[PDB]
């Protein structure tokens, strides 16, 4: 059966037709330090002032194609990520489906990383059967996963969202902490709907802030330096 | 022509210049991925495939640190990247198959020149099709080119004899000989290649 050409017979997609570990989510939710948050309107923001240096950084800039303020790839790649990476550490980048597919690639290697996956957010029209430059039509996104230093698959299958609806399927954050990455996460471009515990979120449409560098950084003061997010809390008193 | 037509070479040595112009060019190259027989970034590099095409697509298949790679040599050989298939591997009961396990393969989609008269816009970027033999590509994959650009000539590097289609010119070093039948392409290769087949 091709389903390219039952696409183009009957517009459902290829993908409508894909069909169809505890105990460590009990770990990394143990682990999790409490949600923190920061409004910072990012391009102002001297993003020096978010420390500890991150384990991850999951970022996720308002790209102009998510609406059929919007950052371009020029103020992305402009952004001083690597002042905020931890010297071994990960980034994802949802990067979209276009240009953003080659100027995501170059941010990575500009703040030193070395991409090592490359996840894709497979959308299905099942309830619901152009760009210039595209070839075909586009039912995908892209997350790029950096590292720099020294049981999941690489596809997310859901539902195409709404229109006007630009959240991101919330299994990129299951994917990320089943890596057991380290627990110093943070989330640039986030909002009050992806608030997370484990997480520390960052973004310009926050209405509340509760983010403190000294109380954030406490939750990492020894012995708990360098947990990697999966593991029991370190015995005290 | 119109029926398969194909070249057994080395297509480092191959004078591609005998087989004119193509409105479309796929590629499965044998990347140099850190066990059976590669290329090197820089013989990568170095194909002329500038002159296959004056306006039309390429298709470039990628793995691993050739998605990165391959995104150089597509930008070298004068292309823009327009479009990126995804091919999701399943079973025969449509069930999906070093950090993360992989369900999918990648294929670039650059464009060059300017192109005319092609359906952009029919098929969708994702391919759901089995597995098969280790390496072997899913066939949807020149449904979607032949609705993208049909009756058109087209040129698949790289290609194993399964692979032969109507419309395309395959090259390949596991061809069996050298079957050809467009006559200006027969012209051509006769000129180049009077005794049959040569190097360098
Ligand atoms: N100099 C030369 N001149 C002319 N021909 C040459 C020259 N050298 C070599 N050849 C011939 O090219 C052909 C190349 N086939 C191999 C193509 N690449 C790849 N290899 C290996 N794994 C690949 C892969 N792609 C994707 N994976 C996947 O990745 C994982 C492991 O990596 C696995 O899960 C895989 O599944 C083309 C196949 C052809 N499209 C089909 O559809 O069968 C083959 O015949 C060679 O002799």
């Amino acid at each position: 059966n091709d389903y390219c050409q039952h696409f183009v017979d009957t517009g459902h997609r290829p993908q409508n037709f894909i069909r169809d570990i505890r105990l460590k989510d009990e770990l990394i939710a143990k682990s999790n330090t409490p949600p923190m948050y920061l409004q910072a309107d990012i391009e102002a923001f001297d993003i020096r002032e978010l420390t500890p240096k991150f384990d991850v950084i999951l970022l996720e800039p308002p790209l102009e194609e998510y609406y059929r303020k919007c950052w371009t790839w020029d103020d992305i790649m402009k952004l001083e990520i690597d002042e905020i990476a931890a010297p071994r550490s990960f980034i994802f980048l949802w990067c979209g489906s276009g240009e953003g597919l080659d100027l995501g690639r170059v941010c990575l290697r500009k703040w030193g990383y070395r991409r090592c996956e490359d996840i894709c957010w497979i959308k299905t029209n099942k309830n619901n059967p152009l760009d210039p430059k595209a070839v075909f039509q586009r039912t995908k996104e892209h997350c790029l996963m950096g590292i720099k230093g020294t049981v999941d698959i690489d596809l997310i299958i859901t539902e195409e969202p709404e229109i006007g609806n630009i959240e991101k399927p919330v299994e990129i954050f299951h994917i990320i902490e089943h890596f057991c990455l380290g627990r110093r996460r943070l989330h640039l471009f986030g909002r009050d709907s992806t608030i997370r515990p484990g997480w520390l979120t960052v973004g310009p449409t926050l209405t509340n802030s509760n983010y403190n560098a000294e109380t954030y950084a406490s939750y990492f003061s020894a012995p708990n330096s360098y947990l990697t997010g999966c593991t029991e809390e370190i015995e005290r008193l | 022509l119109f029926p398969p037509q194909w070249i057994c070479c080395d297509i480092r040595y191959l004078d591609v210049s005998i087989l004119g112009k193509f409105a479309v060019v796929m590629a499965d190259p044998p990347w140099d991925i850190h066990p059976y027989g590669t290329l090197t970034d820089d013989e990568m590099r170095r194909l002329n495939i500038p002159v296959l095409q004056d306006d039309g697509f390429l298709f470039l298949w990628v793995t691993g640190r050739a998605m990165e790679l391959g995104r150089e040599c597509l930008n070298l050989w004068g292309y823009e990247r327009v479009d990126e298939i995804i091919w999701v591997k399943t079973n025969q009961l449509q069930r999906i198959i070093h950090w993360l396990n992989h369900g999918k393969e990648h294929c670039l989609v650059g464009v060059k020149g300017n192109p005319q008269g092609f359906n952009q816009g029919l098929d969708c970027d994702v391919i759901v099709a089995e597995v098969r033999s280790t390496s072997h590509k899913p066939d949807e994959i020149y449904g979607m080119i032949e609705r993208l650009s049909p009756g058109t000539r087209k040129i698949e590097l790289f290609g194993r004899p399964h692979n032969v289609q109507p419309n395309w010119i395959t090259l390949g070093n596991q061809l069996d000989g050298i079957h050809l039948l467009d006559p200006d392409v027969v012209a051509r290769f006769k000129q180049r290649y009077p005794d049959g087949i040569i190097s360098k």
